[PDB]
RNA sequence: CUCGCACACGCUUACAUCAGUAACUAAUAAUAUACUGAUAAUUAACAACCAAUAAACCAAAACAACACUAAAACGUUUAUUAAUUACAUUGUUAACCCAACACAGGAGUGCACCAAGGAAAGAUUAAAAGAAGUAAAAGGAACUCGGCAAACACAAACCCCGCCU
RNA sequence: ACGAGCUACCCAUGAGCAGUUUAAAAGAACCAACUCAUCUAUGUGGCAAAAUAGUGAGAAGACUUGUAGGUAGAGGUGAAAA
RNA sequence: ACCAAAGCUAGCUCAACAUACUAAACAAAUACAAAAAUACACCAAAAUAAAAUAAAACAUUCACCUAACAUUAAAGUAUAGGA
């Protein structure tokens, strides 16, 4: 045992959930695509409600946003413009595309790295600014993100919005969903306690200067 | 990216050689004299394994390129358990046809015709019911694996059972799991129906044509439905090996060369194993489409051109409680051009044949609230079945 | 032919069953191979015919009529397996010249033991079996006490036996002094 | 509750734990059957 | 309890005669006494007939191709089996014309039917029960490949108390030698259907041959007589389980005996060969304590096995047998008794 | 605590444990699922003709017995390849570089029958 | 009086026939499934052993029509090559296993409440004390730490502490 | 060194819950199989190194339970009783 | 008078000499769950000895404690030690 109170859950299927918003089939065309989607399915494995996307002869389970419905029409690119694009909630665009007020979801790390940050139910982060050909986000944390503006997100607030309102009715449903109850021992509270009250910690930053 | 394997589950990179592999002209000292390992000595580098007698089973898989009939154009195969994902709108464009909602006129002319009728039919079919769904297994559950075949037979016995009024049905036979291979180019690409059907009804005979030529004019200047993002070849397989021969079950001077009625079984537990309706529709367009085709092509040859003869293949879809009709006309080999004359296909969709069934009494308060037995039942989907059956006569 | 795992009807109730003397090694060899090939057969119908007889003795409670004769066909099977052992190692070894029949090696395993492991046949070679590279041919540094251990218990064994001799022998002399 | 019962039967659990082969895979296993061949015993494992 | 599973496709040597045993069957040789009452039935057109079993024999054997079959042995199971059903179906449709209760009748395609009853005594020889008596069990699990059924009975071919000199073979040996081996399950007492079906009789029934029971097997196995025993022991296992099925859902049983006999036929077909059996069933009442007085037999008549084609080849069937279609054709022409 | 005395048997284990007594494999397991029996593999017994061949299982009490020679190479070789070699030497026509025509074979795999591999059973 | 029949696991001939028991085993005899000796036995169809490589597959089992949340075990066809050729090997007994014992304990699954399994009393007498059961005049908690146990009752309320399963 | 065949907790793979009340398979209610052991009486070298009889609590779930694997003592495991 | 008692042997113990040291049996099967002829592999590894004791406690220390160098003396000497 390495991590307490996990087990006894209810048996789960794993569904192949594709990061990487703008994954061309081929590669001698390498342009901006469109796909439908059909479908917007639970997944036991996160607290999102997945979607699933399909174009050319692939299909691949993505991250909802809040209204995608069925028999949708997502646009997803790499392009940069000057003149921006104007975001709707289910295309995929690098962040020098967007907008300054752009609410954002699964925000990719590093170019070709895939999404890694955003991905929970509900929680979305803000684009704050665009300097030097570098993006400047808000995290879902409130912490600041300095990134390239090439990297691909997504615009708009993850889907099950109240999950978070989602009430418990007993211990029966936490062992259902697989968490076990926490251990009898009574400890007393050492110095770590308490309200801390602490300055923001700065802006984390993946572009790395020469 | 994110790649999909993980380091601890793949297979391990070999151990990094000895530095005494490493030393220019020098020999290694290493355990394979005396053949077993030997702590302190260099491990060998042997060669690949060559047996110079080949053996079967053995031998390690040939490559797909090796075989005789690979080419590098990839062709698209649809076989029984492929899946379409808009189905109908799929099978209209790969097949170049026009869908319409009923029946032929004639086919309903055929079914509502009380001299057509069996001595009673409602009670035979309400026994035939009972026997597939309950009477005919030893357990109190029948599976759907059990039930389909044997309500389909069933419906064929009562079918059958009109050759007495109608002594044209012995013109027929049926025929099972037979290999059929149907190739032709769809717009600059490459499709191919190959597989095997249920049990296919054929017959010395052909079918008379069904559509009015009002129709096939009517049908020249619709234009059909498109849909951008999912390209129309999605849900089929790809395949680098294949043959160029229209292939079917039949050799040459077969007495009964003609297919009259296909069947289509969906026999299983799971929901997701069994196919939605929609995808049902499809699979019975493009098969009938595989048998239209090997006729149009065996009867006339390779040139592609419109039919001066149409040719009519129809087919039951069959889920065990809810039908699905088939009437389909071909009219036109030469499906390169999208501007030319299209066939036709009639389509009954989710005719239900009973609602629900209760194999045990269910009790409500110590009392009988609903008897055993079907619940629900439309005498219209064995009408038009037995309109399908009796088209040829 | 089912009868030949009997004896003839007139010998049933007879108590004694005389026969000739066993096949001598000198008198198998020379005889020819094919000789040989028919001879091994005659001698297996009657050593079938022999034990029939011998479990029915068993089952109906009375002796077996004679019972030597079993004795003396196993030692004609022995002596026919023998000369044919001599005619086919003899012919080995103009050949070859190898002694032994079956290939093997003399190995260290992992008990620390010096052991002749025969070879076995198989279609793949050693280093390609899933099964032989989990087999262990060679000694750990642990194992090395035990082996003196070992050495130590045979050679304790031995000066006893020595010792115990030397007291009989003491003893004989001691008790008759015919010297 | 009652005791005295704590074996139950399993030849597969026997011949996995105490077997030859797993007595083999390991070092201390391995001594194992050295100190009951020194100790010079009839049956050397399961 | 305890029961033997009896298999009517089987490996014995001799099974024909412990069957007999086990059932209380005497076995004639030969086509039963025809019911010479008939009318002018017989405008058979012979032509057309032979065209459909010639054209079923063209489809399974040259004209419908398999997927390829790697082991070029071409197993006849996978050959003949929808020859059958093809043969069945299409004797059925072509005579329909000419009897009109094959019409109103239903058709079974591999459907099991079960069977269960009491026959003799045993002592115990071995375990806690020892010494004391217990009757012998019987359980035959058959899959036929193809059945008839009738809402009506067919009629008798002799009366209920028709005696016949020859009578029932007894083995004096366990029946653990025949070899047949002591199981337990559920009791299941099958006619093809539940009770709430109401076609409770039947017509005839179809069996194929296995694999292991070839001719060409037995006579690698240097089996002669055993061609014709297999078929027999197959005839007299599924056609007794058969009419006892019917005897059970009709209401007859131990105490009760059986008021009218129970009629069936039979056709088992090995890939080439063709055999004919008739049963009639008098005696359910095979309990020892009921069968001190009891005098009356169960009669299975036979047909020695007969080819009906020969050395089929590209397109052109060479022999035929005529005189199998024609048995045929008078088996499925049998009708209930009108009024 | 079971019997570590007795014997590990295939009587003793569950279903899943089927151990054979020592008999040799005679096929495989084919495409069914069903056992293919190799004819290759079947040990076909090679039997003389006993008919009219006269030698009886006991011998005579007053046939004598023989001082006990064992065969020896050296006794083979002076019997059966000495003749022919001293033959061909004396009359000059004695090959040292070909010794196939007096017995010897080079190599063991031409031959049906191998001896250091021991490739017949018996 | 009613824990029966079989299978899986586990035991290892303890099973069956014949003969013996002065003594050894049954916590005692009679004799024998439990001791002794000899001889035989469990016969496969049931069960084990019993192909991979690519690809089309989102759509629960709950009589499943169609739904809920906790998101759900259980396979097809398409292609590539899979030695082709009767009879392979293995388990088939039992009154049985784990508990030092022929122990009122423990022991998984499928159908039954008997059509199958068995015997509370070795033979007397009917003292006290002890255990179990039935019944009781009048009274009905007056007994006791406590209405503990028992009873023709098997109900209605107030608090303390913890919400509750 | 040896131990997770009992037990504590997990990973697989399976199997059970009849009737009754209710729109309900609701960590509802009555009560079996089944799982625990509240109270009393016997038992105390006993049937038993923790049992028997009566009476009790849950009994569609945070439920029992078969097979198999894993966590090993400076430790494992723990709805903390050291 | 029962129960009982008495033997002189099997064999060990300590050394010495001594070749030079894992005996005997290996026909088959043996590290599949050992004693089961037969299929595409993976194989393998090391890191100081500690403490019970004595110092009347116990912390630095505590001879021998599974590393061949023997005997007569120097010598229980010089030295090392909460000296
Ligand atoms: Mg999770
Ligand atoms: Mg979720
Ligand atoms: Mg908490
Ligand atoms: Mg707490
Ligand atoms: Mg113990
Ligand atoms: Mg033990
Ligand atoms: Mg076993
Ligand atoms: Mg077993
Ligand atoms: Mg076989
Ligand atoms: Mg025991
Ligand atoms: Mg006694
Ligand atoms: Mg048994
Ligand atoms: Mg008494
Ligand atoms: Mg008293
Ligand atoms: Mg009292
Ligand atoms: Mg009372
Ligand atoms: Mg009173
Ligand atoms: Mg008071
Ligand atoms: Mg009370
Ligand atoms: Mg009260
Ligand atoms: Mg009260
Ligand atoms: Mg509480
Ligand atoms: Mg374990
Ligand atoms: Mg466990
Ligand atoms: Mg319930
Ligand atoms: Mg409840
Ligand atoms: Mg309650
Ligand atoms: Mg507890
Ligand atoms: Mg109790
Ligand atoms: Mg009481
Ligand atoms: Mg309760
Ligand atoms: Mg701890
Ligand atoms: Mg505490
Ligand atoms: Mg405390
Ligand atoms: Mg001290
Ligand atoms: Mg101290
Ligand atoms: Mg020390
Ligand atoms: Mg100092």
């Amino acid at each position: 045992i390495q991590v307490h109170g996990i087990g006894g859950g209810h048996k789960q299927r794993y569904r192949m959930i594709d990061f990487l918003r703008f994954r061309p089939e081929h590669e001698s065309k390498p342009g901006p695509f469109e796909e439908k989607v059909i479908a917007v399915r639970y997944d036991p494995c996160r607290s999102a409600d997945i979607a699933l996307v399909a174009g050319g002869n692939r299909k691949r389970w993505i991250i909802a946003t809040e209204n995608m419905k069925a028999g949708d029409t997502v646009l997803n690119s790499d392009h940069i413009g000057r003149m921006a694009v104007a975001a709707r909630e289910g295309d995929a665009h690098p962040l020098g595309a967007l907008p300054v007020g752009t609410l954002i979801n699964n925000v990719e790390s590093e170019p070709g790295r895939g999404a890694q940050y955003i991905r929970a139910a509900g929680t979305c982060g803000v684009l704050l600014r665009k300097v030097n050909g570098t993006a400047i986000i808000q995290l879902p944390s409130k912490r600041q993100m300095q990134v390239l503006e090439t990297c691909i997100a997504t615009v708009g607030r993850v889907s099950n919005v109240d999950h978070n309102k989602r009430v418990i009715g007993k211990a029966g449903r936490n062992r259902w969903l697989g968490k076990r109850p926490n251990s009898g021992l009574w400890q007393r509270k050492g110095g770590w306690a308490g309200r801390k009250i602490r300055p923001l910690p700065p802006m984390k930053s993946y572009v790395k200067l020469p | 990216a994110y790649e999909w394997g993980v380091r601890s589950t793949r297979k391990p990179e070999p151990p990094p050689l000895d530095r005494v592999y490493e030393i220019p002209g020098l020999e290694p000292i290493t355990y394979a004299g005396k053949m077993h390992f030997m702590p302190g000595l260099a491990r060998p580098v042997f060669p690949p394994w060559d047996p110079g007698w080949t053996h079967p089973k053995f031998r390690r898989l040939p490559p797909l390129h090796e075989h005789p009939l690979y080419k590098d154009q990839a062709c698209y195969v649809f076989h029984q358990r492929c899946r379409l994902l808009e189905g109908v709108k799929q099978a209209l464009w790969l097949t170049k046809t026009q869908l319409i909602e009923g029946l032929p006129e004639k086919v309903l002319r055929l079914a509502d015709d009380p001299r057509n009728h069996i001595e009673n039919q409602d009670e035979r079919v309400l026994n035939a019911i009972s026997h597939a769904r309950l009477w005919h297994s030893t357990e109190d559950i029948p599976k759907r694996e059990t039930y389909c075949p044997v309500i389909v037979d069933s419906l064929i016995q009562l079918c059958k059972s009109q050759i007495l009024k109608h002594p044209s049905l012995a013109r027929r036979i049926c025929a099972q799991n037979n290999t059929l291979s149907a190739t032709w180019n769809r717009e600059s690409i490459l499709l191919q129906v190959h597989g095997s059907s249920g049990a296919r009804l054929n017959a010395k005979d052909p079918l008379p044509p069904v559509a009015s030529q009002e129709e096939v004019e009517a049908t020249k200047n619709h234009v059909l439905e498109t849909f951008y993002p999912i390209s129309p070849t999605m849900g089929l397989q790809e395949c680098n090996v294949y043959d160029v021969n229209d292939d079917t079950g039949f050799q040459e001077g077969y007495p009964y060369p003609c297919p009259h009625t296909l069947y289509f079984l969906e026999s299983a537990n799971l929901r997701p194993r069994r196919f939605q309706p929609d995808q049902l529709r499809a699979k019975m367009i493009l098969f009938a489409f595989g048998s239209a085709l090997a006729q149009a092509r065996l009867l006339y040859g390779n040139d592609s051109k419109v039919l001066e003869q149409p040719v009519v293949v129809q087919s039951v879809g069959t889920d065990g409680r809810l039908f699905q009709f088939l009437v389909l006309q071909l009219n036109t080999t030469d499906l390169a051009s999208d501007e030319g004359v299209k066939n036709l296909a009639w389509v009954d969709s989710d005719q239900l044949l009973y609602q629900h069934f209760w194999c045990l009494p269910v009790i409500k308060k110590k009392v009988v609230v609903e008897p055993v037995g079907p619940i629900g039942f439309q005498p219209e989907t064995f009408r038009k079945f037995l309109a399908l059956y009796l088209h040829g006569a | 032919g089912l009868e030949e795992f009997f004896d003839d009807p007139k010998n049933w109730g007879e108590e004694k069953v005389k026969s000739g003397a066993s096949w001598t090694c000198q008198q198998l060899r020379n005889k020819s191979n094919e000789d040989l090939h028919k001879l091994w057969y005659v001698l297996l119908k009657e050593r079938n015919m022999l034990l029939t007889l011998e479990q029915e003795a068993k089952r109906q409670r009375l002796p077996m009529p004679s019972p030597e004769r079993l004795e003396k066909v196993v030692d004609s099977m022995d002596a026919l397996d023998k000369v044919v052992q001599e005619r086919e190692d003899a012919l080995r070894l103009l050949q070859t010249g190898q002694e032994k029949a079956r290939p093997g090696a003399w190995r260290r395993d992992i008990f620390g033991r010096i052991i002749w492991h025969k070879f076995k046949q198989w279609p793949i070679p050693w280093y390609l079996n899933k099964k032989y590279n989990r087999k262990r041919f060679f000694a750990m540094p642990y194992v090395e006490r035990f082996v003196r251990m070992r050495i130590e218990k045979q050679a304790r064994i031995k000066a006893r036996k020595r010792s115990l001799e030397r007291k009989k022998e003491k003893f004989l002399q001691e008790k008759f002094p015919h010297l | 509750k009652a005791r005295g019962n704590e074996y139950q039967p399993s030849n597969i659990k026997r011949k996995h734990k105490h077997g030859w082969v797993r007595r083999l895979r390991t070092p201390t296993g391995v001594q194992v059957i050295l100190r009951r061949m020194h100790k010079g015993r009839k049956s050397l494992s399961h | 309890f305890m029961k033997y599973v009896v298999y009517p496709q089987t490996f014995a040597l001799n099974a024909d005669n412990w069957y007999q045993s086990f059932t209380k069957t005497v076995f004639l040789s030969g086509l039963p006494p025809t019911p010479a009452k008939l009318e002018p039935e017989p405008t058979l057109d012979i032509t057309a007939l032979r065209e459909a079993v010639c054209d079923c024999l063209l489809q399974e054997h040259f004209f419908l191709r398999r997927k390829k079959r790697a082991p070029v042995i071409q197993d006849r199971e996978a050959i003949a089996s929808p020859f059958l059903d093809q043969l069945v179906a299409s004797l059925t449709g072509l005579l329909s014309v000419h009897n009109p209760v094959l019409a109103a009748a239903a058709l079974d395609c591999k459907r099991p039917v079960h069977f269960f009853w009491l026959r003799g005594e045993e002592i115990i020889p071995r375990g806690h029960r020892k010494g004391r008596v217990d009757a012998l069990r019987y359980q035959i699990n058959d899959k036929p490949h193809n059945q008839i059924r009738i809402s009506r009975q067919l009629p008798e071919f002799v009366p209920l108390d028709y005696s016949i000199p020859i009578e029932v073979p007894v083995m004096s040996c366990k029946p653990d030698k025949l070899p047949l081996f002591k199981r337990q399950y559920e009791n299941t007492i099958f006619i093809g259907s539940k009770t709430a079906d109401p076609l409770c009789y039947g017509h005839t029934q179809f069996h194929l041959l296995p694999d292991k029971l070839k001719r060409e097997k037995l006579l690698k196995q240097n089996c002669a007589d055993q061609i014709e025993v297999v078929f027999r022991a197959n005839a007299i296992a599924s056609l007794f389980a058969w009419t006892g099925a019917q005897a059970m859902y009709q209401g007859f049983w131990s105490e009760a005996d059986v008021t009218r006999p129970f009629v069936s036929q039979g056709v088992i077909t090995d890939g080439k060969y063709f055999s004919f059996f008739c049963y009639q069933l008098n005696t359910l009442a095979l309990t020892a304590q009921a069968d001190q007085n009891n005098p009356r037999k169960n009669i299975c008549w036979g047909t020695q096995s007969k080819p009906l084609y020969e050395t089929i080849e590209d397109n052109n069937v060479k022999g035929f047998n005529d005189d199998v279609l024609l048995q045929l054709v008078q088996f499925l022409l049998n009708r209930p008794k009108e009024d | 605590g079971a019997d570590r005395m007795s014997k590990w048997t295939s009587k003793r284990g569950p279903r899943t444990f089927c151990k054979g007594r020592g008999a040799k494999g005679t096929g495989f397991h084919g495409r069914d699922g069903k056992f293919v029996q190799i004819k290759e593999m079947i040990p076909e017994l090679v039997v003389p003709e006993l008919a009219g061949f006269k030698l009886k299982p006991y011998v005579n009490y007053r046939a004598p017995e023989g001082t006990d020679t064992p065969l020896t190479a050296k006794q083979l070789f002076l019997e059966t390849a000495a003749p022919a070699i001293e033959k061909d030497f004396k009359a000059g026509t004695f090959d040292p570089e070909h010794l196939e025509k007096y017995g010897f074979e080079p190599t063991q795999e031409g031959k049906l029958f191998q001896l250091y591999p021991k490739n017949f059973p018996r």
